[PDB]
């Protein structure tokens, strides 16, 4: 059996870690809810 | 049980030790998470019984104790934050600018951050704090890394 344990508050924190890129990717979604890379 | 509005971990004692299968969002008496995390199975909070209410495998979303409440939307231009709750580590707000997923049913936002599969169901936040979607379902890229869609449900 699964259970939940609180992990914190939902707040936008200023001066936080700004990392990560912004990629435009062509994808397709299937009946099983899975994304696929279409090229 | 504990229905205090906030971000929660989704744990299981079925495997060796306690294993974090995902993350969720408690907002307005409803616990919103990704479908592949629980698979529509009843959860437990302290002693309380959290029973499923709504779900969809294609959307990959599931809501407990009530209908989907989260209805914020990405503006397409602003930087967002991922309240990343990693298995075994403390929650962390990671600010980023999202890219794009180009589909046949329109375009959707995408966060390019590398995280383990146990972090699935973590909220993507805006500058106001509202939950604009869930991190956990996307695609594996040419570099091995993972790019996740900004998955948002539907309010009533
Ligand atoms: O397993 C993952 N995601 C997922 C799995 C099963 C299903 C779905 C999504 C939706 N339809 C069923 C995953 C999540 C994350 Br945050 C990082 C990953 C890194 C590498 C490989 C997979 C993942």
């Amino acid at each position: 059996d699964m259970y939940i344990e609180r992990a914190g508050d939902i707040t936008w924190e200023k001066d936080a870690e700004v990392t990560g890129n912004s990629p435009r990717l062509d994808v397709a979604l299937d009946e099983s809810g899975d994304f696929s890379l279409v090229e | 049980g504990e229905t205090t509005d906030g971000v929660y971990r989704v744990m299981t004692r079925r495997l060796l030790g306690s294993t974090q299968v995902g993350v969720g969002v408690m907002q307005e008496g409803v616990f919103h998470t990704m479908w592949h995390v629980t698979k529509g199975a009843a959860l437990r909070s302290g002693e309380g019984r959290l029973d499923p209410y709504w779900g969809d495998v294609k959307q990959d979303l599931v809501s407990y104790c009530g209908p989907w409440k989260l209805d914020a939307a990405w503006d397409g231009l602003s930087e967002v934050q991922l309240l990343a709750v990693p298995p075994g580590e403390r929650a962390k707000n990671i600010q980023t600018l999202p890219g794009i997923f180009k589909t046949k049913d329109g375009d959707i936002g995408a966060v390019a951050l590398d995280y383990p599969a146990g972090t699935s169901g973590s909220p993507i936040l805006d500058k106001c704090g509202r939950v604009i979607g869930l991190y956990g379902n996307g695609v594996v890229i040419k570099n091995g890394s993972y790019v996740s869609a900004i998955t948002q449900g539907k309010r009533e």
